[PDB]
């Protein structure tokens, strides 16, 4: 009930943090590749 | 203060055409004019009294009703069902909580007396009464869930009401739970986005370990 | 002279609005010019009669005439006992009426089942039945039994039954004497409840009409039929009344009534009333060919004593 | 510290694009799934003030313009993306005010709710409350990113 | 010669619950008719009362005018049913009427609809099956619409409709729908809807062939019994082991059809215990003269579950 | 049912967290080596 909803909200926040870190890694790899090219 | 409580007083969620019904908000015996916002069928009606007295119910007067008194919240919506039947099983509720009560009645068309009424639950009769009066089922259990109907005799003619499923539940179904399925769904895009932001991160890294 | 005072009345013509019921007090055999007819309702006067004593006929000293009373409809719907008072030779005579009280108050359907002829003329222990159907519950129903002659009455056996349609039924079975049923004793079942407006009074008697003794014939299983079952047939025809018992036997041993059927009795030829039934007993081929016999006995109240007519079927 | 923020500036606009698209998704599921006449106009102050739509538009627009201004370094994208970040920070501040007012209204509603699952009202109010909570988290993220674009693109011109 | 109309009254005795006969004494009085030119007949809801021997008693004679009455004895529960008892007075070929009911209140007596399937005689022998929807206890004909709907096809035939004004001031509407036979063997479910402006919804009856395992009747015709040397001869047709109970039975005297008034058929009785078979008896009692004149009687039986052309007849003859 | 559907997504997020930590050390090692 309440515990599942709270845990699912923190799962969503985990998804937010993971897509932010993956976007930062994406721009870092793209900047390294556009410096290499 | 609290939420509004819209309440019929003839408390029958199923009425026939021409039945006088009155829609009361939070609840007193006073038609407090210009003090209640009435929403019928998700559209704000011009009736602003605390008592919405429908003196003759129309099929158009069915559907959803919400009251909101001045200084109060919007109500839990009640569903009137104005019907056009030879014999109607009136009920005070369609979903009843456990340890709760509900009345049923067997009404015919425009104050015609129903006589020799048999009330059935799932084709099994539980009560016979000549005068069509209240059958007050107090302290409802899961036994009291079922497809209730009633057979009556008209001015001399046997007619059978349409069945009506009255469900007894531990707690009300709250009809919007998939909204809490929005957030795990918005994980299975975002996490899947991560898989894209893994794969297109790996391949561009796979192309950067080859050049050295 | 004793005038014959029967009282008649009009009632609802369905094809008319009919605001007035026409009460009528008829007197026959009274002495000519020696009649005074007055009307009362609930044993109080009506001088508002404007009575029209219409003379019918004269036969020497004797005479016949009648009076008519207009009443409104709600004076009749009140179930008020109207009455006619006749003064003849100084003597007084009374005629009573009211509306026929509702035979099903609160929708309670009361059946007065007569004794079966098997109980009356073979078992010797007849039993009337008052079947009081469509009750809300069996509390405060009192069932009274009324005879004609004797204050002594048998003790009724009352049982109750809540049915599949949640209707309580009360079966009050009164053991009666067969002799008084032959003589024509009248028996009432009066169902009474605190909020019945009036008691349910059902009356029953031995059924009136000319008694015709049944002719009973038994037909062999058909000669084309050499199949696995053999059907035995009993024609019972030209009998009044409808109340008849038919039994099937196997070598003077009684077959149960669930093994043979009997048709609903059908009226025949008019205008004096006669009935016919067919009793049908289906047996197997093995049970038919066991070197035996079957009989069809018929118990009826138009048969000579002991009111049992046997017709035997056998292949030997 | 100027070079410490230019390396992450593209991500610092991608977070605005992300917050805007999740704002748009929350707005379209509230607009489509909910029958908003059933619920109060102060519980639904998020949607009645329209914040997910004009927040989604401005966050997506400002983040996208910041992405292209980082990827092109054009003198017309800069001071064009700076104004987009100014209006994004203004919209995010108004959004933070709207979301605090909606948490206040949702607490005032849930005072008269003995359970989260009494009916549709308390349940939709609780769902809106924690959606306001994780829109407040995203709006704080987008507002901090908007302030960081403002700080970088103003301090560069000093 | 002028026709003189007589005053026709319809009086009766009432209930005496303290009495024991349980019988209502209806009287129809006729005043002002012509001597030896009156006939009073009795009806119970348009049904003529034959089995009563209703007694006709003269009252008086005033020149060429006369007064008589007729007495009808009815059962208590016949009166309590609120059935109209009608005396029809025929004088000079003119019919005068009086009606009576038990006096009831102003309740609006409801409408009873029966949907009646076609006879097997029309289904499998005449080839012209007709459904009929009988609508009863209408206070008037007006604004009643009787419609017919099928289930599979749309080619609904021209449903004729007639109306009867009964003696009990109720109007009946009998709507005849001619149907095709092969649709009814194949199992078409037809449906009659009766609609009025004062009805909530139409009174709807639905019908089809009776479901169950079909069984051909075997029929056996018995002779008049060997002990019968009387003046009448009874012929029995035992019709056995059939489903459904919808069956048509005719008697044939030398292949000439006998009308249904001269023979009587018992109601179908079920047996075999959920194997669902039925039996009837057709009884034709002829005179001894009609039997001894070397005729040849036949019990023709038309049932659904028979081999084509769905009649199965049995010869019976005196000589053979 | 929400407990199993959330546990499988925590596992599905732990997988991507391990993949992100695997890519982070490789990117920082390439950044160390020019
Ligand atoms: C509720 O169900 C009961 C039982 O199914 C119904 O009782 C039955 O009522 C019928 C007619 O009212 C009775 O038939 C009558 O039988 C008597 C005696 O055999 C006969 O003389 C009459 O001519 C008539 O055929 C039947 O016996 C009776 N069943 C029993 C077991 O007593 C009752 O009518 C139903 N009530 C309602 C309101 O539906
Ligand atoms: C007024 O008088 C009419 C005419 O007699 C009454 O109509 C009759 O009503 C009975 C039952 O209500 C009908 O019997 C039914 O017949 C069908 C067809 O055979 C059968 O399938 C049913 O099971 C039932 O036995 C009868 O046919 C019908 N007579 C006519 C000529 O239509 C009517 O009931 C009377 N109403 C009052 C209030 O007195
Ligand atoms: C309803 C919500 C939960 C879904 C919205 C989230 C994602 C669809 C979006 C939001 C912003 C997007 C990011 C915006 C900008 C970028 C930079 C972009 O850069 C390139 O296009 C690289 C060009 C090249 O490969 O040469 C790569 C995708 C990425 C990380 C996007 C990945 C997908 C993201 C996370
Ligand atoms: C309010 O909504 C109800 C349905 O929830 C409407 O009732 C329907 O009315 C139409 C014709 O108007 C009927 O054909 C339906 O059978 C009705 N449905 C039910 C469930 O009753 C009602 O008309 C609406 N009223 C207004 C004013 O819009
Ligand atoms: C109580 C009683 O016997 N009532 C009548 C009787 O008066 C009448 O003579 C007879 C003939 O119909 O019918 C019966
Ligand atoms: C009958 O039922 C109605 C509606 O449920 C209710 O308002 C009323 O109080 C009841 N009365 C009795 C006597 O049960
Ligand atoms: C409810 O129904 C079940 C199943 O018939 C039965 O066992 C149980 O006793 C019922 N409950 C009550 C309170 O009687
Ligand atoms: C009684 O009524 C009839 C018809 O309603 C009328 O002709 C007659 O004059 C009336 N008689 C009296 C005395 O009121
Ligand atoms: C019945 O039909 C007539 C036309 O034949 C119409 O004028 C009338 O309004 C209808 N209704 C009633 C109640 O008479």
């Amino acid at each position: 009930p309440q515990l599942c909803y709270i845990l699912d909200a923190i799962l969503f926040l985990y998804g937010i943090v993971l897509t932010l870190l993956y976007c930062r890694l994406k721009i870092q790899v793209r900047k390294a590749d556009i410096a290499s090219r | 203060t609290q939420k509004s409580v819209v309440s019929l007083d003839p408390p029958w969620i199923r009425i026939l055409t021409g039945d006088k019904v009155t829609l009361i908000c939070n609840g007193n015996n006073s038609s407090q004019m210009n003090s209640t916002k009435w929403i019928h069928n998700d559209s704000i009606s011009n009736v602003k009294s605390s008592h919405w007295v429908i003196v003759s119910a129309t099929i158009q007067d069915s559907g959803k009703y919400i009251c909101q008194k001045q200084g109060f919240y919007k109500s839990k919506p009640v569903y009137l069902n104005v019907m056009q039947e030879w014999l109607l099983l009136q009920s005070s509720a369609d979903v009843v909580l456990d340890n709760g009560s509900f009345d049923i009645r067997c009404r015919s068309w425009k104050k015609w007396k129903v006589h020799k009424v048999i009330y059935y639950k799932d084709d099994i009769a539980f009560k016979y009464s000549y005068d069509s009066n209240n059958i007050s089922i107090r302290k409802a259990t899961f036994n009291d869930s079922g497809s209730y109907h009633c057979t009556g005799y008209l001015n001399k003619v046997e007619c059978k009401s349409d069945k009506f499923s009255i469900a007894v539940v531990k707690d009300y179904t709250i009809e919007y739970r998939w909204l809490q399925l929005i957030f795990p769904s918005l994980a299975v895009i975002l996490f899947a986005v991560d898989t894209g932001l893994w794969f297109s991160t790996h391949k561009q890294f796979e192309s950067i370990l080859k050049i050295q | 002279t004793k005038p014959t005072v029967d009282l008649l009345h009009s009632s609802c013509d369905p094809n008319a609005f009919h605001s007035t019921i026409q009460l009528y007090c008829f007197v026959y055999g009274h002495i000519q010019n020696d009649v005074s007819i007055h009307w009362l309702m609930d044993d109080r006067k009506i001088y508002e009669t404007h009575a029209q004593n219409v003379l019918i006929k004269e036969e020497g000293k004797l005479a016949s005439t009648y009076s008519r009373l207009n009443i409104t409809q709600q004076q009749w719907m009140s179930e008020s006992t109207f009455t006619c008072k006749v003064t003849s030779q100084g003597e007084n005579y009374w005629a009573h009426t009211r509306r026929c009280s509702d035979d099903e108050p609160r929708g309670v359907i009361t059946y007065l089942i007569p004794p079966s002829p098997l109980d009356l003329y073979e078992n010797g222990t007849p039993k009337l039945t008052c079947l009081v159907l469509d009750l809300e519950s069996e509390e405060n129903i009192t069932v009274t039994w009324v005879r004609e002659r004797k204050k002594s009455i048998g003790s009724a056996s009352q049982r109750s039954t809540k049915h599949h349609n949640a209707t309580t039924s009360i079966t009050s079975i009164l053991p009666v004497d067969a002799k008084d049923w032959i003589e024509g004793e009248g028996y009432q079942c009066r169902v009474d409840h605190p909020h019945f407006p009036k008691p349910i009074v059902r009356s029953i008697t031995k059924a009136p009409g000319k008694r015709s003794a049944p002719e009973v014939y038994v037909f062999l299983p058909p000669e084309e039929e050499e199949k696995d079952k053999r059907t035995l047939t009993c024609l019972i025809q030209n009998f009044f009344p409808e109340d008849i018992s038919v039994q099937w036997l196997q070598d003077s041993k009684l077959i149960p009534k669930s093994q043979h059927s009997t048709t609903t009795p059908l009226k025949y030829n008019g205008s004096n009333q006669r009935f016919f039934i067919f009793s049908r007993l289906e047996v197997t081929k093995a049970l038919w060919t066991q070197t035996k016999q079957f009989t069809c006995r018929v118990i009826h109240e138009a048969l000579r004593e002991p009111r049992k007519l046997e017709r035997t079927i056998s292949k030997s | 510290w100027q070079s410490f923020l230019k390396k992450e500036l593209e991500f610092l606009g991608v977070t605005q694009v992300l917050v805007g698209l999740i704002c748009l998704c929350f707005g379209t599921v509230v607009c489509s799934t909910l029958q908003t006449s059933d619920f109060d106009d102060e519980v639904l102050l998020l949607y009645r003030a329209g914040y997910p739509f004009w927040g989604a538009v401005l966050f997506v627009l400002s983040g996208f313009l910041s992405i292209m201004s980082e990827r092109k370094n054009t003198l017309y994208l800069v001071r064009g993306s700076l104004g987009a970040n100014i209006v994004s920070s203004i919209a995010a501040g108004l959004g933070i005010a709207i979301l605090i007012l909606n948490l206040s209204n949702n607490s005032a509603y849930m005072n008269y709710c003995k359970d989260i699952t009494e009916d549709d009202g308390c349940f939709v109010t609780s769902f809106i409350t924690e959606l306001v909570l994780m829109l407040l988290f995203l709006t704080i993220l987008a507002f901090c990113s908007a302030v960081l674009l403002i700080i970088y693109r103003i301090g560069q011109e000093f």
